[PDB]
């Protein structure tokens, strides 16, 4: 499917926190964007990483530059330092090649 | 405001748009920064209510932060909710006051005051031990929590004396944060309300179901004493158009 | 498939060049279809090549009747005249004519087959991405073939024992079968109501497991484990699956990869096994086996194991983000409620025959030090917030503070105390402070630590907390041990407000794709209706020959439940594909049947009492007409028994599309014989 | 053509450190975007174009 991947980076704070902070806020904005199917979202002791998939027959751009306006727009309300950066253009079934 | 030409895509605008924010950014002031507006116009204000209490109970502050805390966030889950604002309340604000004589007393001057109250407010906790048999994760308190922590804040130590804090300088208090706007019901008295806001070039019928569904719904959550009354909603004029339409087409 | 085509049609015909004749339909619908989709913008895979196959032999049997047609027309004229008297007039005159006798049938027919299987393109999501190459080729092939047929066919066919036996077969069945008619329809419709019985034991599934070279190990565990014991994990693991004679290479990887489409922490195993290639084994140990054998090889208590192929189980993880097949989410607001019924869902399901294991993911499964930094203590002494849990954040952390470059590489800097001040709690609060004052104290006289529990990861779908549930079950059916677990937990697990509990991971897709597939045949009946009534211009026919469908239906499943497939999104297809060729037999046979009826006994009837030249209309009609029907029922079969008995890569799709259609063209062609002519009969009068 | 510049300022940095900590991940990024022909890019005493 189309998926948009964003990668927040909170240093060393309590998954609650970074949870509340900058997980719920992506999550709930993130699920206003035009075509967004579901927003999955999981935030650890240092990292937050949100899963949007869109719905069938989405340009895999116009989606990137639609989510590119609501960060953005949800930048202002993060935490000093945190900066929320978006993910590749390439998902999980992307791994082509693998060596040692 | 800029409004572009006809036929134009409601979004090649913004995109368009963000590249010339971003070409302009560079030149602004220090702090000041540019922020791109939501994705709905004036003419969306589709449904708006209002949080009224006839009980004389809750006061006006908290139904203002019940609304914006609770309700912003139950609502704007809808699917093309494009945003939804508050109106009116009273927005709870830590007020520290300082007197004059008192802090000439003790000869300190307000940049120290600042640089002690803006720097107690950060919880970061970055390392992870082994107990011996797995994993231990490190937290670090840090956060505000109550008012006597105000006042338990000290600015400067004074070797081997009672030093001086923030209660000895400026005494703390809770109060209403500068109104930007003011709403009112028929004749009663000031209320709290909410306005929800459309995304341009959707219908406005389902959106309005489906707040009503929720509004509904959430009617047992809601404090004692605390009802929604709408003040404004299109779906009648709507109803209403398409009746009389229906009716001439049969006639 | 095209060399055992060509094989049959010259051994059903005698004849080398009308072989060829009607082989060439096969090469040139191949270029059509492929300049088609080149212009679309597709690739060849897997399914594009299979949608070709199937075609093959449905774009054969149109150019195959009308050169039966023409050598029956020039076996007539010759012998109405003398031999070594013939010219190139009066041969082409003769065959444009047989041609022209036959071709809009034909034609309607290929057009019935492409406008009937045209209907599948409604499927949406994953299995209409998978359906959508296989449905575009199969239309572009089968148009060309057509457009071939009713255009090329002709010309080429113009410049250039068994049949006995089949009609001494037929005779005495047609003629007891006219006799009565009535008991010939009742013993049909009992023949439609048998299909009840295969029904109940075939299972159930949302598409056959497509086996690669490869295969993923992803167990589950608690995320109590350190760093060195998890290496330690993964080498004895790693050591033991290398165990096994059919692995080559195995490298197992724990935590993450330095991007950001990888979120695997630590604790979290995810090995790639390489099989050796399948001819390098004795020729009975399938995948099954191997997953087997490496189950029971790598017990290793403290992980459930799982064993899924790589790239089915990267899409499941994007499509839905559960591994497993079969998963179990459990939402809500309160973490304490989800994770309690998680764990009452999980220790319910593992009782369940099906289920091979079942874990719950725990959401208070963290271990945390708090440190309550009293504030007051804290000033006593002159020390903000911030100086005293600056003693914790670089000492006992050791964050970042820069970062060095070198030429074009970039290595960060750390700063933190020794070991001998992180050993325990106890020496945490026997940490020497250097306070502001320039004192020593220890950190038990400003903050209050102790140990508790509490969140380790926050999953939320929809800005929702959700609790995951794991299903590994690889013997009993997939639909089957759903329902039984839904049955399970619906009877001897209680509700709580606040909370619910879906099925997800295949069986959404499943569900989806089962309710598209029964609203998508009213549309397949509706057109075939149409294009019949566009042939035969009335409602009787057209309704006769589209009453023969339920025989192929039955006929597939019956072949479905003998060679052990299930039911699934594949099996769906090749009914909605098998209803148009049964459709297309019809249609020939009553074309036939009619021509016959229609040039002798028009005169006899309006005499009442006059049916014994109405049964030599139809002998006729089944005594010139056995060869075309038969000639078209063989290479169809032939065109299909490949992909069906292959075994090779991605063979599974392919094979599970091919059954029903096999099925069904042993059954529909083998009951319309005797279901068609009585019918017709019994319409007439 | 369809050309897109990106300049970047690096106040007085040797052309060798501003190529190695701009000018290079900048050449290198922009090789992946979706129809780039080619990427120049020349790095002075104090900028960077792309």
């Amino acid at each position: 499917d189309v998926q948009v991947i964003i990668k927040t980076s909170y240093p060393g704070q309590a998954p609650q926190i970074v949870e509340n902070q900058v997980t719920y806020p992506l999550t709930t904005t993130m699920l206003s964007v035009p075509g967004a199917k579901t927003v999955r979202g999981f935030s650890q002791f240092g990292d937050s990483y949100v899963y949007v998939i869109f719905e069938d027959g989405t340009d895999p751009y116009w989606a990137r530059s639609r989510v590119l306006e609501y960060l953005n727009q949800v930048q202002g309300k993060l935490p000093a330092g945190v900066s929320a950066e978006l993910g590749p253009d390439a998902t999980g079934v992307g791994w082509i090649y693998e060596y040692a | 405001y800029v409004i572009f030409e006809d036929g134009t895509d409601p979004y090649w605008a913004r995109s368009r748009v963000l590249e010339y924010l971003n070409q302009v950014q560079g030149k602004l002031p220090a702090g000041v920064s540019a922020e791109l507006g939501p994705d709905a116009t004036g003419v969306g204000w589709i449904y708006e209510y209002a949080l009224v209490d006839r009980s004389g109970k809750h006061d006006l502050a908290d139904l203002r932060s019940l609304q914006d805390w609770f309700l912003k966030y139950e609502l704007k889950t809808i699917p093309d909710v494009a945003e939804v604002a508050s109106v009116g309340g009273v927005v709870k604000e830590y007020q520290v006051v300082i007197d004059p004589q008192r802090l000439a007393q003790y000869g300190i001057s307000l940049a120290e005051v600042k640089s002690a109250l803006d720097a107690s407010n950060q919880e970061a906790g970055g390392s992870s031990i082994e107990l011996a048999e797995a994993e231990y994760m490190v937290r670090a308190s840090g956060y505000l929590q109550t008012l006597d922590d105000f006042n338990h804040i000290v600015l400067k130590a004074s070797e081997n004396g009672v030093p001086v804090y923030l209660r000895d300088v400026a005494k703390v208090q809770i109060g209403p944060e500068m109104r930007r706007g003011i709403a009112e019901l028929n004749g009663e008295g000031e209320v709290a309300g909410g306005v929800v806001i459309l995304r341009s070039g959707k219908n406005a019928r389902e959106v309005i179901a489906a707040v009503k569904d929720k509004l509904e719904t959430l009617k047992s959550s809601l404090p004692e004493g605390v009802e929604i009354v709408t003040t404004y909603d299109r779906s009648q004029l709507i109803d209403r158009a398409i009746d009389n339409l229906s009716g001439k087409l049969l006639e | 498939e095209f060399i055992v085509v060509a094989v049959v049609c010259a051994l059903f015909l005698w004849h080398v060049r009308s072989a060829l004749v009607a082989i060439i339909s096969l090469p040139l619908g191949l270029c059509i279809a492929f300049i088609v989709m080149h212009f679309q913008g597709l690739n060849a895979n897997i399914m594009s090549l299979g949608g070709i196959a199937i075609a093959v032999g449905a774009m054969v049997d149109a150019a195959i009747v009308m050169i039966e047609n023409a050598h029956k027309r020039l076996e007539e004229w010759q012998h109405q005249h003398p031999d070594a008297t013939l010219d190139n007039k009066t041969r082409w005159q003769v065959i444009t004519d047989a041609s022209v006798e036959v071709g809009p049938a034909l034609f309607i027919s290929l057009l019935i087959i492409t406008l009937s299987f045209i209907p599948i393109f409604t499927l949406e999501g994953q299995e209409g991405r998978l359906f959508g190459p296989l449905a575009f080729t199969k239309t572009y092939a089968m148009a060309g073939a057509a457009l071939l047929a009713i255009v090329v066919i002709p010309i080429l066919m113009g410049y250039w024992p068994l049949n006995r036996f089949l009609i001494r077969v037929y005779h005495p069945l047609l003629l007891k079968v006219l006799h009565w008619p009535k008991t010939t329809l009742l013993v049909a419709a009992l023949s439609v109501l048998t299909v009840l019985w295969p029904l109940n034991k075939v299972g159930g599934e949302f598409l056959p497991q497509i086996n690669e070279g490869d295969l993923l190990y992803m167990p589950s565990t608690l995320p109590g484990i350190s760093a060195a014991e998890a290496a330690s994990m993964l080498q004895k693991t790693d050591k033991l699956i290398m165990s096994v004679p059919e692995v080559a290479r195995v490298f197992g990887k724990t935590g993450k990869a330095e991007t950001a489409t990888d979120s695997a922490p630590l604790e979290m195993v995810e090995t790639t096994i390489q099989l050796k290639p399948q001819e390098q084994w004795r020729p009975g140990m399938t995948m099954d086996k191997i997953i087997e054998e490496l189950d029971n090889t790598v017990r290793l208590p403290g992980l459930a194991n799982l064993w899924v192929p790589p790239i089915r189980n990267r899409i499941d993880m994007l499509s839905t983000g559960i591994k497993s097949p079969i998963g179990i989410k459990v939402s809500g607001t309160v973490l304490a409620d989800i994770d309690a019924m998680a764990e009452q869902i999980e220790e319910v399901a593992r009782t369940v025959p099906g289920v091979a294991s079942a874990l719950a993911e725990r959401l208070e499964g963290g271990r945390y030090i708090n440190v309550e930094i009293n504030r007051e203590k804290a000033a006593r002494y002159g020390m903000t917030v911030a100086d005293v849990q600056l003693f914790v954040t670089s000492a006992v952390g050791g964050a970042m503070v820069g970062e060095t470059v070198e030429g074009i590489a970039r290595y960060p800097i750390n700063l933190r105390y020794p070991q001998s001040w992180r050993d325990s709690p106890q020496a945490l609060r026997q940490l020497p402070i250097l306070t502001p004052m320039k004192q020593q104290i220890t950190l038990a006289d400003v903050a209050d630590i102790k140990v508790s529990t509490g969140p380790s990861m926050l999953k939320t779908e929809n800005a929702r907390p959700t609790s995951w549930i794991y299903i590994d079950a690889r013997d009993r059916d997939m639909v089957s041990v759903v329902h039984d677990l839904q049955k399970a937990i619906a009877e001897k697990v209680q509700l709580k407000p606040g909370t619910s509990v879906a099925f997800s991971g295949q069986f959404e897709l499943l569900e989806r794709a089962n309710h598209k597939l029964k609203l998508m045949v009213p549309m397949t009946l509706m057109i075939i209706f149409v294009l019949l009534y566009l042939a035969f211009r009335r409602v009787g026919e057209a309704l006769l020959i589209i009453s023969s469908v339920p025989f192929a239906l039955v006929g597939g499943i019956w072949l479905l439940w003998w060679m052990g497939f299930h039911l699934s999104v594949a099996t769906g297809t090749g009914f909605i594909a098998l209803a148009g060729v049964a459709a297309e037999f019809g249609v020939v046979m009553l074309m036939y049947l009619r021509h016959a009826i229609e040039a002798v006994p028009s005169l006899n009837n309006p005499q009442t009492f006059s049916e014994q030249k109405l049964d030599e209309a139809l002998y006729h009609g089944a005594v010139l007409r056995v060869r075309p029907k038969a000639m078209t029922v063989a290479v169809i079969i032939a065109g299909l028994l490949p992909i069906l008995w292959g075994t090779g890569a991605g063979s599974e799709v392919m094979s599970r599309i091919a059954a029903p259609m096999i099925g069904g063209m042993i059954t529909a062609p083998l009951l319309s014989l005797f279901i068609i002519p009585a019918a017709y009969k019994l319409m007439w009068l």
